[PDB]
């Protein structure tokens, strides 16, 4: 009668096995004799509770059982835990929360997981998310870090709506255990909420990488690819739409492969197949793979009526699955899109009528089931209110019932404008559409209905209000109004000033936001030629002559089936403009050919295709035809200016001149005809005829704007005459008459660079000034201003930033493709190098020279024509290559170059001295005598190209350094005549001065035969009478000097030349040395002490080492 | 009323080109009637007006372009010269031998002017402001600045404190010599300006612009006291007497024309120079006018109390 | 000094 | 020239030294080096060529085409279009949000995720000819939609009526 | 609404010339932020903005004329520039001693730009060819073609397989470097480009042109997002943000503004740089904007994001 014995027995039979479990006799038997003889000790009704509920099933028994051992062990969190269980599992939910609280009651801090846990998870399957989430931080809180309870605390707290702890939560359970994949998805879903698809699309991507099956990852990827799509069709972006709705579609297939019962992948694929609507038929095509089209067959295409049915199908499947009025809208809205996809191409009539039931059938299936919902009501009205079908007083109810609904309805109040307003109903469809204005302030359509019915009451402000509503939303409505608009105020002429043409096109920049309004329109539309025919008029506007061409040719291939009276043969008419314009002479010449030429327009642009690709005789002729045809005289005086040229072109200067003359004659001359036989004259040595024109235009034009082309025009008459100095008075007098107008700077920079370049300084000060007054005018002043200081050498205050070196590289850096820059660099760095050897410190910039010659090739090739100039540039450029290959000392690569230009043409002189002058630098470089048959070869070539003072100058130099003082004295008189004869004045200096210092050192040499000191006397006579030269006057010091030696006259002279200022350094320091050497003679200390003061003042060294060197005898 | 006018000397071929600017000197206090001429040139010859005709006295030059305006002091005997060349070169006139040069291009200086007391001789520039100098003591130690185009005219007070300055568009602008703050700009006219003057005991600013019109403005104010218009092209050169009773004004029409400001009316016209006329000028007494036009002519008339 | 009218006789007229 | 050799002392002589010029620029500016040489003349062969004689310029500026004219201008051609507008496109149409969740399961004690089942929210998968017909099936709420209809719009004294 | 902008720093002169060209690199994973300025000389001087300033580390040289682009790359420490002295040496970055030195005219190459990678270094020639280099293994190894003018400026995209090319009279053309193929050669404006970037993510290419507009269009197709024009004077240089909301342009209008391309407005612009400005770029984060101008200035700016 021990119960303790009799329980340890009861557990040696249940211990022993399931075979003494299952005898009945055994352990039943036993703990109820233990339970009747012991009723406190309640893990003996515990375990008769095992028995029972395992081997039994009395579950309600069983229930009562462990309730009563729970009572008498609160402790024995088993017994209590399976009481729970099973009064769960017997929908007995009073007791178990009875027990739960009791528990939790009763656990002050913690030590009632299993309680706590059971709470949550009852109040997560019902709506009790609040209570959910305290049971779940006191589970969290009990001591267990599991992620099990992490991630029902985050589920619910997405549940409810945060969603920063909720991530946080997620993050914790895939930190501690990372082998689960849901907390990562619902991140991902999180991130996919508040917008930021891309960055979901990435998770969901990794996520489907570990695992390959997840449904889940599979819809959201659908869903973010979907919800991209649509973003991309706010704008007019169609194929990165349709890209993102096959990509879509795959996906949905992909997770409808594993689980085909779900009625929301279904609606999902119906969503994605019906949302490519209205969206540029033919450009949709699309990749639907396996199970969809029937029997599994790889991947098949589709287009747009195959896409909607499939998504009809969808829809049907998603709908059978699951009955739901949305899904039935749904259905109805995509058979209400079908029907207007098959209206739209007009590929039949009277056969959609089936579509368009079953639509309003679906359509009142769903607004019957739930009759509380706006949508339901406004999707009726407005299938109801189809031109199709056209049941206004259906759609007016179906309006008044979902404004009803729900009082801000911005939707079906501009529905309702709509409707009244296209039924001549301009003040309550104006009262409809401020009401919508009212309650939605951000509204496109109606701000679209409020400009139409200002366009239909002729206000001021419409071209505003389209303005408005085209940056609002880029609708299409808006800007078809726009675009018409501004083309209309484009055309007419006479608003230039009314302060409305002004302001609308000007201040606002119309032009550009209507070409890209339009263009947007044509990607949308793409089957409307005025819509076209007005972008190919913008795009001429903007000069963008290719896409006016393009728009123009697609305009042409819309309109061939037409009525084509007036619509075909412009956009004919246009394209040929166009294309004729930019080049393709061929090509406008056939769609010149395929119209009748019976209009003014057509026959002139015939004309001018005509004479662009030649053919000038047939140019005459259709000319001749539009003068007999013209009207409108002005357009006939500048069809006798054309005639006059296409003449002049063909030669016969005679009868251009009696065409000009006629134009003249008519009772008002025009400026153009004018201008035009001025040129003439001009292209003529006549001179007379020009002058006469040029008085006619002076007298009687004032309206012309363009000052630079009438001083063109005057400078070139005063050219042509030979005086070469009044073209620099005359653009003075025009730059003094008007201050502005940088060009003027530029053309006086210009031709002060050109003729009588001895105003140097002034014509850098015109350059700089040109290229301060504006941008756009510098490169071309930059260039002229560069020349400018080339021509002046080193006249200047040796500053730095400020030599041509600087401005040529930066006239290069602005326009890299004129062959003049890069001849000026070449030529400023061989300046540079004469200017570093003259100060004796380094050369710099020593071999660019073949790269700068490649550039002034290429450059040279790309221009229209320019002949003369072309050919004297390329001959300049490679001259100048030569010589600077030739002076650093790469005498291969020279004789290389001169080669090739010999082997590419036959001879000619240049190129032959060129060559001469490359083999003879080795030679005569070291003293050696040459035979006389070199010499007659050289003196040969010297002749072959005559007229050039440096071939000379070059001769003699050789002739005196191998040695004949008389053939360099002949030389030197030849080329000053010759420069003397042909205008030039420095070549004159130079030779003056070169001849006097030849003549000077052969009498230094102590030679007899004293004509060399006359020579040296008469050559510095002559150049000093030409000019103040430093040099001649230190030639003279020098020679006078020589003879007396000792004559004080010497001195004074001397004294003069170096103390007197303004003189550089050079001829200074040898003054000095001779003028300390004349004193020395004349043994003057005073003098000397003076001389050497002087020379410490200014910075020598050489005056001072002669005087210490003679002062220590 | 009209009284009696006549010419009474003409000069056949003073310079070989356009002449630019003309400057009347009585300067040194015994009588001196020094006139100096500048005309697209380099030349900037000295003229002297003995008892009846002109003598040709220095033919000074040194410039590489035409010589845009010519100024000759009151005080000292000295005159000043700028060109397109950029640069103000100042001669002495007595020997007349470049006793200065200072650099300043077209964006730096356009047009001449001395100061009352011969001090400063200020410029105007392209960016708008009026770049003052020092002679013989420095140069650019300061510059007024505004904010507009290119300025073409600037004038002084008889008495100082003041600095009117014209510009192209019109804007004209009034400065202060003792503090140097912009007082007031006025809109003017809409087309270049090119000439201003101030009177005697000064009180009144007579404006000529590109239209035609000669605006007479009342300075400390912005009251403009009249409009006149009796010319039929640009007015290029306006002068205004000793005595505040007339002033002498030149156009682009071959005419040169005398008002008077108490009754704003043309006394009187004359019909000479063919060519368009750029210079109009008093002497120290009202009693005799010169005048150089485009062509290379020396007109003198005489003009009595 | 030839003017524009004077040309267009004499050209007319030879 | 006579072509008589005339020979010249080989040294110089130390006590004076050489004369050995350069020019610079076309406008007369020379100097000199002490080292005896070649010439030396900066651009031995003149400036280069810059821009084109305005003969020429001018020439090319109106004989070159007739294409400067303005009668092949932008302008003179009088273009005109037509307008046509479009009230209907102005209707607007939305779709029914999405009706269920799919919200995942658990198990009851010891929250453990059994799989995914469809919740409501607040054979031969090839979808082979699944339209509807036989419509009008249930009763959702009997409305009639073709005897009495609105016509007073609300905030509106009267409305537009149409047979 | 509109941020707080500051520019917290202001270089007295940098270089003794105009500075043409910018280049601002994070290339190490610490704090490095490399500036690295070309300015029409030798001087290819390297500068560190440490915790508030820029201090120079480098003055490198060994250039015969101006230098007109640099480049810098991400990954390694490599930095090169190309000039008109026909020559593109590329240098070390870390001792700044000409690592290895290219020969090639204005008529082989003219802009330069990285790889993402760092490795092949294209360029554009005269004749329209992009001839492309390879830093470490050779010399001119091939050349995508394209039948057009001369090619100003090169661009390659953060994600690689895209290279767009601005020309001059607009034409635009891009290739793919997977194959190098011409996809579509866009018409663009009439002017010269001069300017290109992409964006990160590269699905919009921003042009900058000399006309004044600036074009967004769209990559993968033909459609432009739309035309921007708020700049008075031509656009020299345009730098995209590390983040796709702003774009920063600096035209010859002494201006450097900043717009955003979600909304297509400036949301502020800076009024510094009183002369032209040739270049501004972002650093590693969207906070500060470094820029250099025709004047010798280096302006850092302070952009919050």
């Amino acid at each position: 009668e021990v119960a303790e014995y009799h329980y340890q027995l009861g557990l040696t039979y249940w211990f022993m096995g399931e075979e003494t479990r299952k005898d009945k006799t055994k352990a039943l038997t036993h703990f109820l004799k233990a339970a009747r003889l012991d009723t406190y000790m309640g893990k003996v009704f515990c375990y008769l509770g095992h028995y029972y509920r395992d081997v039994v099933g009395d579950k309600n028994r069983a229930r009562g059982c462990y309730r009563k051992a729970f009572e008498l062990d609160d402790t024995d969190a088993e017994s209590g835990a399976a009481a729970v269980d099973l009064s769960v599992e017997l929908e007995d939910m009073e007791m178990a929360l009875a027990i739960l609280t009791t528990v939790t009651q009763k656990a002050s801090a913690g030590t009632a997981k299993w309680a706590w846990l059971r709470r949550g998870l009852y109040y997560l399957k019902a709506g009790q998310h609040s209570q959910a989430v305290a049971d779940l931080q006191a589970a969290l809180r009990a001591d267990p870090k599991d992620f099990n309870c992490w991630e029902s605390l985050g589920e619910a707290y997405l549940s409810r709506g945060g969603y920063t702890t909720a991530l946080k939560s997620f993050t914790k359970a895939s930190e501690l255990n990372p082998e689960s994949i849901y907390s990562v998805f619902k991140v991902a879903a999180i991130q996919q909420i508040l917008g930021k698809y891309k960055e979901a699309v990435a998770q969901y991507q990794m996520i489907i990488k570990k695992k390959e099956d997840y449904v889940p990852a599979l819809k959201g990827l659908g869903e973010c690819h979907l919800m991209m799509a649509k973003a991309a069709l706010v704008d007019y972006l169609d194929g990165k739409a349709v890209d993102y709705i096959e990509k879509a579609l795959e996906y949905f297939t992909c997770a409808l492969q594993h689980r085909a019962d779900v009625s929301c992948l279904w609606k999902l694929a119906g969503d994605a197949c019906t949302c490519l609507y209205a969206v540029a038929p033919s450009k949709v095509n699309v990749h639907v793979l396996g199970v969809l089209l029937g029997q599994k067959e790889g991947k098949q295409v589709l287009k747009k009526n195959e896409l909607l049915h499939l998504g009809g199908r969808c829809y049907g499947r998603a709908l059978k699955l699951m009955s739901t009025s949305n899904t039935w809208c749904d259905l109805g809205i995509n058979y209400y899109r079908q029907a207007q996809h098959l209206a739209e191409t007009g590929s039949n009539m009277n056969d959609l009528k089936e579509l368009l039931e079953k639509s309003l059938h679906c359509l009142k299936k769903a607004v019957r089931l739930d009759s509380n919902n706006h949508l339901y009501w406004n999707a009726l009205g407005v299938v109801a209110c189809y031109s199709g079908i056209g049941n206004y007083a259906l759609a007016q109810h179906c309006f008044i019932k979902s404004i009803q609904s729900e009082q801000i309805n911005a939707v079906a109040w501009t529905n309702l404008g709509v409707l009244y307003l296209t039924n001549e109903n301009i003040e309550q469809a104006h009262e409809a559409f401020k009401m919508a204005q009212s309650l939605d302030p951000s509204y496109l359509m109606c701000w679209i209905g409020q400009a139409l019915i200002a366009e239909a009451v002729g206000s001021y402000d419409t071209m505003d209000l389209f303005r408005h509503t085209t940056e609002l939303n880029m609708h299409t409505e808006g800007a078809l109004g726009y675009a018409y608009w501004v083309c209309t105020t484009l055309q007419d002429k006479s608003n230039r000033e009314t302060e409305l043409y002004q302001y609308n096109i000007l201040q606002m920049n119309a032009i550009p936001a209507a070409q890209v309004i339009l263009n947007k329109y044509v990607e949308r539309i793409q089957n409307y030629a005025p819509a076209f025919t007005m972008l190919g008029y913008l795009n001429e506007h903007l000069q963008l002559k290719k896409e006016a061409a393009n728009a123009y040719q697609r305009a042409i291939l819309l309109l061939q089936t037409a009525e084509d009276q007036d619509t075909y043969n412009v956009a004919i008419r246009n394209y040929g403009r166009l294309l004729c314009s930019t080049g393709e002479y061929d090509k406008a010449i056939q769609a010149f050919k395929s119209t009748p030429l019976e209009v003014l327009e057509d026959i002139i642009g015939f004309a001018l295709a005509l004479f662009m690709k030649g053919l000038y005789k047939e140019s005459s002729k259709a000319y001749e035809r539009a003068l007999s045809i013209v009207e409108s005289e002005q357009d006939k005086a500048h069809i006798l200016t054309a005639l006059a040229i296409t003449e002049y072109k063909q030669g016969k200067t005679d009868v251009a001149k009696t065409l000009l003359f006629k134009c003249s004659i008519l009772k008002e001359p025009t400026t153009e005809s004018l201008q035009a036989l001025c040129a003439l004259g001009l292209a003529m040595q006549d001179a007379t005829l020009s002058k006469a024109a040029l008085n006619e235009l002076l007298k009687h034009i004032k309206h012309k704007d363009s000052n630079y082309q009438r001083c063109l025009l005057t400078s070139a008459i005063y050219a042509l005459q030979g005086r070469s100095v009044a073209v620099q008075k005359q653009i003075s007098k025009a730059v003094h008459s008007n201050p502005g107008d940088p060009a003027l700077w530029s053309l006086l920079s210009r031709v002060v660079a050109q003729y009588a370049q001895r105003n140097a300084k002034g014509g850098v000060v015109a350059g700089n000034v040109a290229h301060i007054l504006d941008s756009n005018h510098g490169k071309k002043a930059l260039l002229y201003t560069a020349v400018n200081q080339l021509a002046m050498g080193s006249s200047s205050a040796e500053d730095e930033k400020n030599t041509a070196l600087k401005t040529i590289q930066k006239a290069a850096l602005l326009s890299p493709g004129d062959p003049a820059i890069w001849a000026g660099l070449m030529a400023a760095c061989h300046a540079d190098d004469k200017l570093a050897l003259v100060n004796n410190t380094q050369p710099k910039r020593i071999d660019l020279y073949l790269a700068l010659l490649s550039a002034v090739s290429a450059s040279i090739k790309d221009e229209k024509f320019f002949e003369n100039y072309n050919q004297s540039l390329e001959k300049w450029s490679l001259s100048q290559a030569v010589t600077g290959l030739i002076d650093t000392g790469r005498i291969s690569e020279a004789e290389t170059l001169c080669t090739k230009n010999l082997k590419s043409n036959p001879d000619q002189p240049a190129v032959i001295l060129l060559l001469r002058q490359v083999q003879c630098k080795p030679l005569l470089e070291s003293q050696k005598p040459l035979p006389d048959a070199v010499l007659e070869e050289l003196q040969k070539t010297v002749m072959s190209n005559s007229t050039s003072v440096p071939a000379w100058q070059w001769l003699a130099h050789v002739y005196q350094s191998q040695g004949m003082m008389r053939a360099a004295e002949m030389c030197y008189r030849k080329s000053l005549q010759l420069a003397s004869q042909r205008g030039s004045w420095s070549g004159k200096l130079s030779s003056l001065l070169r001849l006097a210092l030849l003549a000077l050192k052969v009498c230094m040499a102590n030679i007899s035969n004293d004509h060399w000191p006359s020579l040296v006397q008469e050559a510095t006579t002559e150049a000093l009478k030409l000019c103040f030269c430093p040099l001649a006057v230190l030639l003279q010091a020098l020679l006078q000097f020589k003879r007396k030696m000792g004559a004080r006259e010497t001195r004074r002279l001397l004294e003069r030349v170096v103390y007197q200022p303004g003189y550089p350094k050079s001829i200074a320091s040898t003054a000095r040395w001779y003028l300390l050497r004349h004193l020395y003679a004349k043994d003057d200390y005073e003098l000397i002490d003076v001389l050497v003061n002087n020379a410490k003042t200014h910075g020598d060294t050489r005056a001072l080492e002669l005087n210490q060197r003679l002062s220590s005898q | 009323m009209t009284n009696q006018y006549g010419i009474l000397f003409k000069q056949e071929q003073a310079h070989d080109d356009a002449i630019w600017s003309v400057a009347w000197g009585t300067n040194k206090k015994e009588n001196s009637e020094t006139v100096v001429t500048g005309s697209l040139d380099d030349l900037v010859k000295v003229w002297k007006w003995r008892d009846e005709r002109l003598d040709l006295q220095w033919s000074l030059e040194g410039h590489q372009l035409g010589v845009v305006s010519v100024d000759i002091s009151h005080t000292l005997p000295i005159a000043a010269s700028s060109s397109l060349d950029a640069h103000i070169r100042l001669w002495d006139l007595e020997n007349g031998k470049q006793i200065k040069s200072i650099d300043a291009g077209p964006v730096d200086a356009w047009t001449l002017a001395f100061s009352p007391d011969s001090q400063y001789l200020a410029t105007g520039t392209h960016v708008g402001k009026v770049n003052i100098f020092g002679v013989e003591s420095g140069k650019k130690e300061y510059s007024l600045d505004t904010r507009g185009k290119f300025i073409l005219s600037i004038a002084y007070s008889p008495d100082g404190k003041y600095l009117a300055s014209g510009a192209i568009d019109g804007i004209i602008n009034i400065f202060d010599i003792a503090t140097g703050k912009l007082l007031h700009t006025l809109e003017g006219h809409a087309m270049p300006i090119r000439s201003l003057t101030f009177s005697p005991d000064s009180q009144l600013l007579v404006t000529a612009s590109d239209d035609g019109y000669i605006k007479i403005y009342d300075v400390q104010h912005a009251n403009l006291a009249g409009t006149l218009s009796g010319h039929a092209s640009w007015v290029l050169n306006v002068a205004f007497c000793p005595d505040d009773t007339h002033f002498v004004s030149s156009s682009s029409d071959k005419s040169v024309k005398v008002w008077d400001v108490g009754t704003r009316t043309c006394v009187h016209t004359f019909f000479d120079h063919q060519d368009q006329v750029w210079g109009v000028k008093y002497n120290g007494n009202g009693s005799k006018i010169v005048s150089v036009g485009d062509d290379q002519e020396i007109h003198i008339y005489d003009c009595p109390i | 000094n030839l003017s524009l009218s004077e040309l267009i006789a004499e050209t007319i007229d030879v | 020239m006579m072509e008589t050799e005339r020979l010249v002392l080989p040294p110089p002589d130390p006590l004076d030294l050489p004369l050995r010029a350069v020019e610079l620029g076309c406008t007369g500016h020379w100097e000199l080096l002490n080292l005896p040489g070649a010439p030396e003349s900066s651009l031995p062969h003149g400036l280069p060529p810059c821009a084109p004689d305005l003969q020429q310029e001018a020439e090319q500026l109106f004989l070159s085409s007739p294409a400067w004219l303005p009668l092949h201008g932008v302008e003179h051609s009088a273009r005109k279009w037509q307008r046509k507008t479009d009230p209907w496109s102005l209707l607007a149409v939305l779709g029914a949000p999405v009706p269920s969740d799919l919200q995942a399961q658990r198990h009851p004690t010891t929250g453990q995720i059994l799989g995914y089942k469809e919740v409501l929210l607040e054979g031969g998968m090839d979808e082979p000819t699944i339209t509807d017909l036989n419509t009008r099936e249930e009763a959702e709420e009997e409305i009639d939609f073709e005897k009495d209809l609105l016509t007073i719009p609300p905030g509106f004294k009267k409305g537009m009526d149409f047979a």
